[PDB]
């Protein structure tokens, strides 16, 4: 699958390998799905122009100064304006992994905690981001619960379309996160 | 021994092949790798391809610049510089690639484990 | 898949079964992804609660006098305000198809020209709506166009997970009004 | 065949609903209408000629609140123009009408050795 390294050995890499970050932007819901099932989190993933599913972020380029400043600039350009309010920083970093696909990518994965106003906040101004209806087709919250049919809620949610590893780097942030 | 021979290997169990060195004999039938990008594992010998260069007519994966790959096969070498140069025809056109921008996949690899694999 | 049955046929079944509406909203963008890849039309989907990709819309009640007044009253509880801006009408009315659910319900569909204007103001202010958070998770666009290695865009944005036969009424409102 | 009721399901793979056969369509070919008032043409590998539903079967039952579960018949009950069939789930048993109690493509299944018309 797909191969992780920590983010040292990642920095050594040549330039022939570029660098993408995703941003994992999660804050506590108070809220419930008909009055029973637990929300528990808002969780946000952006639909990509490709029709997959996958976390805010993007590429970084060479006039970035570093891998969060790349994060951050991505970040304005697919939320809007309402992602300055805040900014992920290596703090927040999570893991490096090498992408499957046929070119030489390296993913940084980083997971921020925000307040329930914050994360409102972007999905109200994304439709007015640089991105909406070009790179980002649209915001969608996570599914962090499981219907009565035990189908329906997250284990459909994970039957979509998914950009690279973002099915297991989304499980893996939800366990270690401990939000399950 | 194997130390310094170039070949090709993946780096994931089911992943794309790259091109490389093999840097060391660590014991229990794995090889570090120093792949021509920069980076460097210990690699099974099962996921190494002793073969360099790609021979002609055999069907590889030639990466563009941006985010553009395509399968095609190749038609010609080129060694200019000591660096190494495939001729990649697809589609009845030939198109020049760098040695890291010719790669295999898990299937195109696959069928040279017989003849090259360790 | 799923029965198509005649509009008369279905207004004549039995107490029995249950009647739900649901609409295909677009819109004519000229916008260019990349500058080079036309966008022609904008259609909106919606993430569901149970992880799966719909349109808008909802079951038809007894105070509703038909089934296009039910369709538009779910209209404006899915997607805001910005919904009573117009109104689908039987000119609209597509098909009608017995849904597989164990229960007895026929689905009723519907696909609206709106102008992009109509269809920015729905997405602007989708996220005031009462179904947001709750029954909708987000909406998105369906990428109309195929990418460079023919598999990015529509082809992968229909792996996703649908609801019904929302896949197949998607197809058959792509041709007969000629969005691809 | 025609005025017998039956328990059949009217798409691919759906669920089982009960009726009757109204014409015999040949060849395998039989139209039905189903309690619900939906007509349509049904192949004999889809009808379970059938009825009542079979005590100690395994139903889906369907509640009023858009509700359902699985369910064992434990009972009939004829009444005046209607059947209502006594469903056990967890030791309980409630009443339900005919047209509230269907089968499973699963439940089905089942039964078409037995009953089926294929």
């Amino acid at each position: 699958g797909a191969k992780r390294l920590e983010l040292g050995e990642a920095l050594a890499l040549g330039s022939g390998w570029r660098h993408v970050c995703h941003a994992l932007l999660y804050a506590p819901d108070p809220g419930m799905l008909f009055g029973r099932i637990p929300l528990r989190y808002a969780i946000l993933m952006q639909m990509r122009f490709d029709g997959r599913l996958g976390f805010p972020g993007g590429f970084v380029d060479t006039q970035d100064r570093s891998l969060e400043d790349g994060l951050n600039r991505e970040l304005r350009e697919e939320l809007g304006e309402a992602a300055a309010a805040f900014r992920v920083e290596r703090t927040d970093y999570r893991s490096s992994h090498l992408t499957e696909g046929p070119h030489r990518v390296v993913a940084h994965f980083y997971a921020k905690r925000l307040t329930l106003e914050e994360l409102l906040a972007v999905e109200a101004g994304a439709t007015r981001a640089k991105d909406h209806g070009l790179e980002v087709l649209g915001l969608v919250r996570v599914p962090l619960y499981t219907l009565r049919d035990g189908v329906g809620g997250l284990p459909t949610f994970l039957e979509n379309s998914f950009i690279g590893s973002a099915r297991e780097q989304l499980l893996e942030a939800l366990q270690d996160l401990g939000l399950l | 021994s194997f130390v310094g021979l170039r070949v090709v290997a993946k780096w994931s169990s089911n992943g794309y092949f790259y091109s490389g060195k093999i840097t060391r004999d660590v014991g229990a039938g794995k090889y570090k790798l120093l792949f021509d990008d920069g980076y460097e594992c210990d690699v099974l010998g099962k996921d190494i391809l002793l073969c360099d260069p790609i021979p002609l007519d055999t069907e590889v994966t030639a990466l563009s610049e941006d985010e553009y790959f395509s399968a095609g096969v190749v038609k010609g070498h080129r060694k200019e510089s000591g660096e190494l140069y495939y001729s990649i025809e697809k589609e009845g056109q030939r198109k020049w690639y760098k040695r890291m921008a010719v790669i295999l996949s898990l299937e195109q690899g696959n069928r040279l484990r017989e003849q090259y694999g360790l």
